[PDB]
């Protein structure tokens, strides 16, 4: 890697300027040992007050390891930086990566910093180590490589990144590989009695033509990834309760499909009667009941996914440790439901529990379309924005909206 | 001659598609024309500017002014032109030291570089738009032109380079001497250690030693201070930390310069002087914007105006910060969406204190306030300390636990401990999650006309219970609600109530004790005397038996 990719930013915009965020005495001191060695390796260097810019950073640890990963928010820089359309005009995302077995996620993000980046755009990338009770003026650093978690560093990469796979790829020619900012998403349709020794394979390949964590692999499982259709109860005594709730059910799912009546189902509740009462079903009412059965159970019509439009994933918190959500680009035009339960280390923290969420949603996001979608979180901004970098565990970060109104849908999709 | 090390200029750039200043020169007096020459001829032979000729077509405006005493005319450039023409850059000076993080540093040594602050040379390339021209006297002769060499007082970029500049040279110093902290600020390094003071000017002079090889004549400040010191309006003790005599004046008609003056006292007095409220003085600043008219005080801001004034008579001290010893921050509820807290390390010395004043909206809950008073707490901790401190909160655990696993929403807090200090925060009202056995059932619904805003609330029951009320003067998202207070009005202990009103649901679910709208208070009012409530949603116009016989009779 000798010549330089020149990279620029988009028409009329300006590098980022956002400011670093207040950091703990452990999370700073692992900051200045990385960056003390990123610096002593070429891949940084220290910058003067002449580059106003500014990008966040801060220090996690990563799933099952012991050792700081230093992580930058290179959100803003992301959407500032131009397309890369550079080579390929784009990409389609790969279906088949939804429909095998066993996909396993490693960190690339090491491989970037063997590739220098433009000088005419490192000032970009400059970052800010802070320093605690503003004793110090915060320790200024830009990238000389290309960064982790940057939009073109895969971008950049991808030249030489494709001939380090060509081997491979001729090896085995039905194993789908995806690549997305620092992870390789390698997926095969055979059990994990041999994807362990195929995923090796892959490990040191990729270090002889060319790591602090390139030696694990995030195992996934889309071919046995549940969704969540529109369920109605099956009761053999119905109270006025269960039937309000169930046309309101219905009346919120008349929305989404077609043919679901409730005319029959209210005619039932006829009067002003308690609610722990028992009405017995009619067998006119029992036929609409199975009407709206069957219509449930065929997908939505009309749905699709536009690549122009963004994704949007709602969150609700059901309690007891389970979240519900959606994904969809259209209001009431779902295009993956899904519900999770029993958030592994956070039985007390539904902060942790939805951080987590937020992080497995995208994950499946990334490998059905290929992009992150835009969240509706269900909890203030002020708690959100003190705690979820504690628990972050992932190299990308995508954006996030807060929901103030508690939903009504929260009771359908329970 | 000793050889020095050169201070590295900083490459500076004007902004893209900008040009440099070229403004005309003010006709000056004869007075202050021989003024500027005179002091413009030292500053050329110290190498800080230096002549130019006729080809550099910039030019800034410089000025001569005089003080009161000192019989001194002084030069002035003005580069305002300049700074507006000049690269953005990055300032490592805007956040300023607490005393409440800063350890104990018994020894302690101011030194000036204000010498130092001339000393650091100018990007060559930008020299040329420093230019200013002093007037010839009658202007019978081209005036003498110059450029600065050095960082000129009043640019852009001289805070930021010269202290750059300054960090870059006391790095290897500060690093190979780990028992000496060195402040950076204007022209002034403050040194402090724990050492004795024998070892504290031997390293003092080392300093001293290490400055001199870039050429930087640094002595002990001149008039050197008493013990209390004057910075940034705080009084520095060597074991305790207080701000500077902050007294409110006894006045009777305050105009809007007086509006920034309590609140701006109160709350810089709020980081030590516990229990400060600002809040009754500060809804008189809603929609004021001039600075001449007075507004008259109503005695809610009278008393809490007297309140502060007994806070505000015997001084209160903090302590500084001890890593080995734990973290504490305790929280209390004043009233009205206020709240205080102490932090502290040790019980009966607080470090600091401080007040948070409640986020305005419709509705909320004293559990919403204190959570973001926690956050509130939790991210000035991390800047001052760099570590989250434990909690004491005046809400029981059972509290606290039947909250956030109920709450619609995600949220957590620390780790905390209960304090039994009154008032406590407590759930005033719980909803049920199933329908209650035995308890009368109200369906409930409003409707009002658009146009002359009449309309009707009510409710029918199960055990043919009914009622209807005219109202004057509302909304159908009023009388929804209305309809809601009518049936806990006339229900018993234990009531399920249905309605339709999704708006009034998304008020009820979020749980408030307390909301700006005097309907929605009432309703909180008669929750909290039931002994089981279960609301319960239905879509309207649905041909819902109970729904709609009450939705007729509300329309008209
Ligand atoms: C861990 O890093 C640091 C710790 C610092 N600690 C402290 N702690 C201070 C030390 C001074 N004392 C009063 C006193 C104590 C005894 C005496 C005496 N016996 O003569 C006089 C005054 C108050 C407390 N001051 C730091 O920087 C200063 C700041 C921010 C302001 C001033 C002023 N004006 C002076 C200094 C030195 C620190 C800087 C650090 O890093 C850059
Ligand atoms: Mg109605």
């Amino acid at each position: 890697p000798i010549e330089t990719v020149p990279v620029k930013l988009k028409p009329g915009m300006d590098g980022p300027k956002v400011k670093q965020w207040p950091l703990t005495e452990e999370k700073i001191k692992a900051l200045v040992e990385i960056c003390t060695e990123m610096e002593k390796e070429g891949k940084i260097s220290k910058i003067g007050p002449e580059n106003p810019y500014n990008t966040p950073v801060f220090a996690i640890k990563k799933k099952d390891s012991t050792k700081w990963r230093k992580l930058v928010d290179f959100r803003e820089l992301n959407k500032r930086t131009q397309d890369f359309w550079e080579v390929q005009l784009g990409i389609p995302h790969p279906a088949g990566l939804k429909k095998k077995k066993s996909v396993t996620v490693l960190d690339v993000g090491d491989a970037y910093f063997s590739v220098p980046l433009d000088e005419d755009f490192r000032k970009y990338t400059a970052f800010t180590i802070p320093s605690i009770n503003n004793e110090t003026p915060g320790i200024r650093y830009q990238y000389n490589v290309l960064p982790q978690g940057w939009k073109g560093s895969p971008a950049i990469f991808q030249s030489s990144m494709t001939k380090i796979l060509e081997p491979f790829k001729k090896q085995n020619p039905d194993i789908v590989i995806y690549q997305y900012m620092d992870d390789l998403y390698v997926g095969s349709d055979l059990e994990i009695g041999q994807h362990r020794t195929k995923i090796e394979e892959l490990r040191q390949h990729l270090l002889r033509w060319g790591p602090p964590f390139l030696w694990m692999g995030y195992e996934l499982h889309p071919d046995k990834w549940t969704v969540q259709p529109i369920v109605l109860p099956e009761k053999d005594s119905w109270t006025v309760n269960d039937i309000q709730k169930l046309v309101g059910k219905l009346n919120w799912a008349s929305q989404i499909y077609p043919g679901i009546k409730v005319r029959q189902l209210s005619k039932l509740l006829r009067g002003t009667k308690a609610l722990t009462e028992v009405i017995p079903l009619t067998e006119e009412a029992e036929l609409e009941l199975a009407e709206n059965r069957e219509i449930l159970k065929e997908p939505v019509h009309g749905v699709y996914y536009d690549p122009s439009k963004d994704l949007i994933a709602e969150i609700q918190k059901q309690g007891q440790g389970q979240w519900t959500y959606q994904i969809y680009q259209e209001p009431f035009k779902n295009l993956k439901t899904g519900k999770y339960a029993r958030m592994r280390g956070a039985h007390t923290n539904d902060v942790k529990q939805l951080t987590e969420a937020v992080q497995k949603i995208t994950t499946e996001s990334i490998v059905i379309w290929g992009k992150t979608p835009k969240f509706k979180l269900p909890i203030q901004k002020e708690t959100w924005e003190t705690w979820w970098t504690e628990y972050w565990q992932a190299t990308w970060i995508p954006e996030w909206e807060f929901v103030n109104t508690p939903p009504l849908v929260k009771l359908w999709y329970q | 001659m000793v050889p020095i090390s050169p201070i590295e200029t900083v490459p500076v750039k004007l902004k893209p598609g900008m040009d440099g200043p070229k403004v005309k020169q003010w006709p000056l007096t004869e007075e202050k024309i021989k003024a500027l020459v005179e002091i413009c001829t030292e500053m050329e032979k110290e190498g800080k500017i230096s002549k130019i000729g006729p080809e550099n077509p910039y030019n800034t405006p410089v000025f001569a002014i005089k003080k009161k005493d000192s019989t001194k005319w002084r030069k002035l450039v003005d580069f305002r032109e300049l700074n507006k023409r000049t690269q953005d850059f990055w300032e490592v000076q805007l956040g300023i030291p607490h005393p409440a993080g800063l350890p104990k540093n018994k020894s302690v040594t101011i030194l000036d570089v204000g010498d130092a602050y001339f000393s650091v040379p100018l990007d060559e390339d930008f020299r040329k738009y420093t230019a200013f021209t002093i007037p010839s006297i009658n202007n019978e002769t081209p005036g003498i032109r110059y450029q600065y060499n050095v960082l000129p007082q009043g640019w852009k970029g001289s805070p930021a380079i010269f202290q750059s500049s300054m960090t870059k040279i006391l790095e290897p110093f500060a690093a190979q001497n780990p028992d000496i902290v060195i402040y950076q600020y204007m022209d002034d390094l403050y040194v402090g250690s724990d050492l004795e003071i024998g070892q504290h000017r031997t390293k003092i002079e080392e300093l001293r030693q290490h400055l001199l090889r870039w050429g930087l004549t640094t002595p002990d400040k001149k008039h050197q201070k008493e013990p209390p010191f004057l910075w940034m309006g705080y009084e520095l003790h060597p074991d305790k930390w207080t701000v500077q005599p902050i007294v409110l004046p006894e006045k009777d008609s305050w105009t809007v310069n007086d509006i920034q003056k309590l609140v701006g006292k109160l709350n810089w007095a709020s980081q030590i002087y516990p229990g400060i409220k600002v809040r009754q003085l500060s809804k008189l600043l809603r929609g004021t914007k001039a600075l001449t008219e007075v507004i008259p005080l109503t005695e809610e801001a009278e008393l809490e105006l007297a309140e502060n004034r007994e806070i505000l008579k015997e001084p209160v001290h903090g302590v500084y910060y001890d890593p080995s010893k734990d973290l504490i921050a305790e929280i209390q509820k004043q009233g009205q969406g206020q709240w205080t807290y102490q932090i502290y390390q040790e019980p009966f010395k607080n470090l600091k204190t401080g007040k948070y004043a409640r986020m305005r909206g419709a509705h909320t809950n004293d559990v919403k306030q204190l959570t973001e008073a926690v956050q509130k707490i939790t991210t000035e901790s991390i800047v001052i300390w760099g570590k989250t401190p434990k909690f004491k909160l005046p809400i029981q655990k059972e509290t606290w636990e039947t909250w956030w696993t109920e709450y619609w929403q995600a949220t957590w807090i620390p780790e905390w401990e209960f304090v039994n200090t009154p008032p406590l925060v407590k759930l005033w009202y719980q909803l049920e999650k199933e329908p209650i056995v035995g308890a009368e059932t109200f369906y409930v619904d409003g409707a009002a006309n658009r146009e002359t805003k009449l309309g009707k609330a009510g409710y029918v029951t199960n055990k043919g219970r009914q009622k209807v009320v005219p109202l004057t003067n509302t909304t159908n998202q009023k009388t929804e609600l209305q309809a809601i207070y009518l049936a806990l009005q006339d229900s018993g202990l234990e009531v399920n109530i249905v309605t339709d009103s999704q708006y009034a649901l998304g008020i009820i679910q979020a749980q408030p004790d307390k909301s700006e709208s005097e309907l929605v208070n009432q309703i909180i009012e008669q929750l909290i005397k039931k002994e089981k409530v279960y609301l319960a949603w239905v879509p309207a116009h649905k041909g819902i038996g109970g729904n709609e016989q009450v939705d007729k009779l509300v329309s008209a």
